[PDB]
RNA sequence: GCAGUCAAGCGUUAUAGCGACAUUGCUUUUUGAUUCGAUGUCGGCUCUUCCUAUCAUACCGAAGCAGAAUUCGGUAAGCGUUGGAUUGUUCACCCACUAAUAGGGAACGGCUGGGUUUAGACCGUCGUGAGACAGGUUAGUUUUACCCUACUGAU
RNA sequence: AGAACUGGCGAUGCGGGAUGAACCGAACGUAGAGUUAAGGUGCCGGAAUACACGCUCAUCAGACACCACAAAAGGUGUUAGUUCAUCUAGACAGCCGGACGGUGGCCAUGGAAGUCGGAAUCCGCUAAGGAGUGUGUAACAACUCACCGGCCGAAUGAACUA
């Protein structure tokens, strides 16, 4: 192994002299601040002088008095603009480097954050065996982190228990690879589309089939999207959206069993479809286009948007971890009736898209020209950004659940993170030796775990721009890797045929 | 003329007045004629001619083969598929290489009496931060010309092949003299640089240096090839 | 030597025969564009021009390995090397010679 | 050769924190006319040497599009 | 070259092993951008002939070969295939003329310059020294023919 | 390349292999007669231009060492075999006729009707007939061949071996 240079003789005596401790000093002076969101830019008590003895929780509690909002305040974290975070407090974040003084006024954008924190995991909680091939696919339920369904290549699915580590149920209905699985927004039934060119829906508390196989695609399956609960009207099961390599999008009501509408644009094989808050669907296809298709016009494609010069590999949206949970949230508590379920999709759909005056659900496109592509496609026609930077092919791309970052995985063993608005580069996640298949956000947004044909797992600290761990294990190449909704476990599968869940 | 000038010409005046029937004549001429060219082409072309002969026989059957196949009647992930790709040694004994054939003689002096002089006539790895002796003392000769830096190193995991970096000269099967003036032949052990393939431990550890066997003779095809030992 | 420099005088009569297709006049350059697409027209001819590059390259390495060879089986297996490596270069470059 | 399990373990391994440390070690490095180079450590200088690049290269349109068509 | 893949065959009743033709990876990646150790033999002059593996001249075949020019190829050695520049090196490169400035054997299994150049001398390196060389420079007598045959002419 | 045994040769002429260190025969006093070995018997040259059954034609055959060139490769040279098939309810060639209908199948294209392309490649009626084997058209047309039938009347075709 290849050790770190030792300390020299002198180094050795600098570190016997005695340090110098960094303490407030007591005849600190006040300092002016105005405190501006970083969201809205807009300016709350003008320009204010407060003590240089100020920590971050003051500064919050003060920020909220100043709002107005003191009965239920909401936490933020604060930045100077380079841009540099407080991190304890005023004085040791910005006065002590000396570039901001007591003199000078200090302008602090602020940004809303959760109030519940995720732990990073750090250990393997159980290596799990029963597949009889290599694990293709995984997903946690939206409700509970106990239930994990996995898809692999022995034309099978299992339904894993989380809390023992054991398998649950088994899912064999299929006759060639599980390719995807997706479990529903509301928690009820989980869509398998498989090799064999058809779809399956499982009852998961039971372990069971929904009748027969979802028919009609002539090629394999390569995306399974479902209809948001917050438009999915009351008493009624959301749709299934489902992409294939055939270059259809084909539309299923689960309920009646039937296939709706077949959207056919598309020259070649469609990479992935997403089902978007506002009764869209956009359709990422090899034929280097993105097509945007309107539910509520029967399913005609609306847009048309051309920018890369290769295949789009995948798109994410600004809203996909709202549309994904539904109704639930970190906690698990789970509505009492469909009325009350609808109502908080829309709330939680709303807290991420309708911000800063307007309603936007942003888009990003990855492709295999090295780049992705940041739209807005209510709005324009054209892409609000090109982000460029990658070496190889842009497999993975990611919004952040808050939607202020976006990180893209690449086959240049690396990953970027860009700003979720603009698209402009903020940082470069290196420790990959090899190309990164896939990558997961926290659910508070501070965390970021990715899986490479490395074999490893690697969690993110996306505040500090630094890995957090690594983690070794599997002993083949990683495929699969999500976290749970409640941020307490992660799963991984690829070629060893086993499940790995990791916790804190 | 501009474009198509000659089909134009075709279409408007058409061809000459025995150019369908000479045409079909000689194509009725072309089994005689392949004949004769089989039995009459010597050397270098007859040659030639035969080994034309016989891919063409064998393409041909080929065809055939598909035609009536098509009359008759790994588990990758959806981002990978419509995207392609003991402890013994493989060489545990190989030629002995002796002195004689290792070194060659070089004489010095105005009447080249002096014989003390020795150049290695095969590749070697010198390493980082190689001078030349002083010539007054260089009694041993390794001409920068048949130096070596890189490999191609063959994974027989995943079948892979890449130019890779040389870090030492771990064993030359020969001689423990050869392994330290680091001659590289047949057989011979190497360690290799192997970051990029990605190589991680069951502890984390990035592996960037593993051994390799020379399987080639480097003297002989201008190049060091060599399989990893996985 | 002489393979080497055979090899590079075709590949040269390609290179100076086609006209720069971004130095002609605009509209002769348009017409080309739409004609042959410039992207596959100049990246065929920079194949070309890296085949030539590497041929020389081979003959150059190969005449100065040739410089320590002891017999005559050592320099036929040198020079049947020399040779080999760039017909497999030349072999690299069957579909950008059918297009020019 | 004998058989010896020497031959196919790993010879030099780095862990992920030597990696960072000379990763950022490679850019505080300020060269002095009057500092000589009298011996080079060995390193995966293919895994250090990574720069963020503000562009791309450009994509293989021959993936896409082959000359015949 | 190394490492594989395929399989017309070969082999067999143990679906082992050999394996032609094809083919992949590395060397070598996309926008035609921008000299690295020959350790022992070499060049000329004059003049003859041979080979063909043909550069030109003759006659042909093919090619988006309109014409002009050019490329690839067949028979073909009858006939030609040059003048110069460079010795701080040329195991060649440039300039030009030209129909063209093709390759090679009969040496490399008579004059003449570099080299087998011994005695003189200097410089460099090594050696305690006599000296030797990693070397560099300069100066340095070998002189048949009337014999036989072959050849050219002559009785 | 290294070991062990056994031969031949040096010290040895003679017959034969045109010629010869290690190949075939045979070892040696001086002669006569006879018979042979190996090798030969068109002429040089002693001895059948003997007899017999086959094969081969080479725009520099072969008369050889049995190694290499040699890939048991190429050939519309020729000969003999082996195994498969088709056949008087008709074999192979040839000529003539049929070769249809949904349908100009879907997408794509300025145009694309089997025949620039991408995916289906199904059904009917058949004696048979491809959602087409090629020529051809800007697209059609037209011709073809895959298959079927009429005339003809007896053996034929393929792949291997020597
Ligand atoms: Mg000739
Ligand atoms: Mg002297
Ligand atoms: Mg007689
Ligand atoms: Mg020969």
């Amino acid at each position: 192994s290849t050790l770190i240079p030792p300390p020299s003789k002198k180094q050795k005596k600098e570190a016997q002299l005695p340090r110098e401790v960094a303490i407030i000093p007591k005849d600190l002076p006040n300092v002016s601040i105005k405190f501006q969101a970083l969201d809205t830019g807009d300016n709350v008590g003008g320009a204010l002088r407060v003590p240089g003895a100020i920590s971050e929780k003051q500064l919050e509690e003060l920020l909220n008095q100043l709002n107005g909002t003191s009965d239920d305040p909401v936490p933020y974290t604060f930045s100077c603009t380079k841009t540099i975070d407080i991190t304890d407090n005023l004085y040791s974040s910005l006065i002590k480097p000396g570039y901001n003084s007591t003199e000078d006024q200090i302008t602090l954008l602020y940004t809303p954050r959760a109030v519940f924190k995720v732990k990073p995991v750090t250990r393997s909680s159980s290596a799990i065996a029963g597949h009889g091939s290599t694990i293709l696919c995984s997903a946690f339920a939206p409700h509970t982190s106990s239930r994990m369904v996995t898809g692999a290549g022995d034309n099978t699915a299992r339904i894993w228990d989380c809390d023992t580590q054991t398998p649950m149920h088994t899912l064999k209905g299929h006759y060639n690879w599980v390719l995807c699985v997706s479990w529903s927004p509301d928690g009820e039934v989980i869509a398998t589309g498989s090799m064999d060119n058809t779809i399956r829906l499982w009852d998961p508390k039971s372990g069971q089939c929904l009748g027969d196989a979802l028919r009609g695609h002539s090629k394999w399956i390569t995306s399974l999207s479902w209809e948001p609960i917050h438009l999915v009207k009351p008493g009624s099961k959301p749709r299934l959206a489902s992409s294939s390599k055939d270059g259809t999008i084909k539309i299923w009501d689960t309920v009646s069993r039937v296939c709706q509408y077949t959207m056919s644009g598309h020259t070649n094989s469609v990479s992935c479809v997403k089902w978007g808050g506002q009764g869209l669907l956009y359709s990422g296809s090899h034929d280097r286009t993105v097509r945007v298709w309107d539910i509520n016009s029967q399913g005609r494609c609306i847009n048309i948007l051309k920018s890369h010069a290769h295949w789009v590999n995948h798109l994410s949206l600004s809203t996909d971890y709202a549309l994904r949970i539904g109704a639930f949230d970190h906690t698990g508590k789970k509505p009492s009736t469909p009325e009350e379920a609808q109502k908080k999709a829309l709330e939680n759909y709303e807290k991420i898209c309708k911000k800063n005056g307007n309603s936007e659900e942003m888009m990003v496109t990855a492709s295999d020209d090295y780049t992705m592509f940041l739209w807005n496609p209510l709005k324009s026609t054209k892409p609000i950004a090109r982000m460029t930077g990658h070496q190889k092919l842009v497999n993975h791309v990611a919004f952040s659940p808050d939607g202020r970052y976006i990180v893209s995985a690449s086959f240049d063993n690396s990953i970027k993170l860009w700003d979720g608005r603009d698209g402009k580069f903020i940082s470069t996640f290196r420790g990959h030796v090899a190309s990164v298949y896939q990558v997961a956000w926290s659910s508070d947004c501070r965390l970021l775990v990715s899986c490479s044909k490395d074999t490893t797992l690697k969690v993110w600290d996306v505040r500090t721009r630094k890995l957090s761990v690594d983690l070794p294990g599997h002993k083949d190449e990683v495929y699969t890797v999500d976290w749970s909704v409640d941020g307490k476990r992660v799963c991984s599968g690829g070629k060893d045929k086993m499940v790995r869940l990791w916790t804190h | 003329p501009q474009n198509d000038y000659i089909e134009r010409h075709i279409k408007q005046h058409g061809k000459r007045l025995d150019h369908e029937e000479r045409k079909r004549k000689r194509e009725a001429r072309e089994s005689h004629k392949i004949s004769e060219r089989a039995q009459k082409l010597t050397g270098w072309k007859g040659k030639q001619f035969a080994k034309k002969r016989y891919a063409e026989k064998v393409s041909m059957r080929k065809k055939i083969k598909a035609h009536e196949q098509s009359k008759v009647k790994d588990a990758l992930p959806t981002y990978l598929l419509d995207r392609e790709q003991k402890f013994s040694v493989p060489l545990p004994k190989v030629r002995g290489i002796s002195e004689e054939e290792m070194f060659k003689v070089i004489k010095t002096g105005k009447s080249r009496s002096k014989s003390w002089k020795r150049m290695i006539t095969k590749h070697t790895f010198v390493g980082e931060g190689f001078t030349r002796r002083p010539v007054k003392m260089e009694r041993i000769i390794r001409p920068s010309a048949l130096r070596q830096k890189k490999a191609n190193v063959t994974h027989p995991e995943l079948g892979v092949t890449v130019f890779l970096p040389i870090l030492a000269v771990k064993k030359n099967p020969q001689s423990p003299m050869y392994t330290q003036l680091g001659v590289l032949t047949k057989g011979t052990i190497i360690e290799v640089n192997v970051s990029e393939l990605g190589m991680v431990t069951a502890g984390g550890k990035v592996v960037w240096g593993k051994y390799a066997q020379v399987t080639n003779e480097p003297d002989r095809d201008g190049c060091v090839n060599a399989v990893l030992l996985v | 030597k002489y393979t080497g420099e055979g090899f590079v005088e075709k590949f040269e009569d390609i290179l100076k025969g086609f006209p720069n297709i971004n130095d002609v006049h605009p509209f002769h350059r348009d017409l080309m564009d739409t004609l042959y697409e410039k992207n596959h027209y100049k990246i065929s001819l920079a194949a070309i021009s890296r085949a030539k590059s590497l041929v020389e390259q081979v003959a150059r390495d190969y005449v100065r390995l040739l410089k320590f060879g002891q017999s005559l089986f050592q320099c036929k297996q040198l020079k049947r090397a020399a040779l080999g490596r760039m017909a497999t270069i030349v072999k690299k470059l069957r579909d950008p010679l059918a297009y020019l | 050769v004998q058989p010896d399990r020497r031959w196919f373990g790993n010879t030099r391994v780095i862990s992920q924190d030597a990696l960072q440390h000379f990763r950022s070690a490679l850019g505080e490095t300020q060269k002095d006319t009057y500092q000589v180079l009298l011996r080079r450590n060995k390193l995966p200088m293919s895994l250090l040497e990574e720069k963020d690049a503000d562009e791309s290269p450009k994509a293989r349109i021959l993936d896409t599009e082959s000359y015949a068509d």
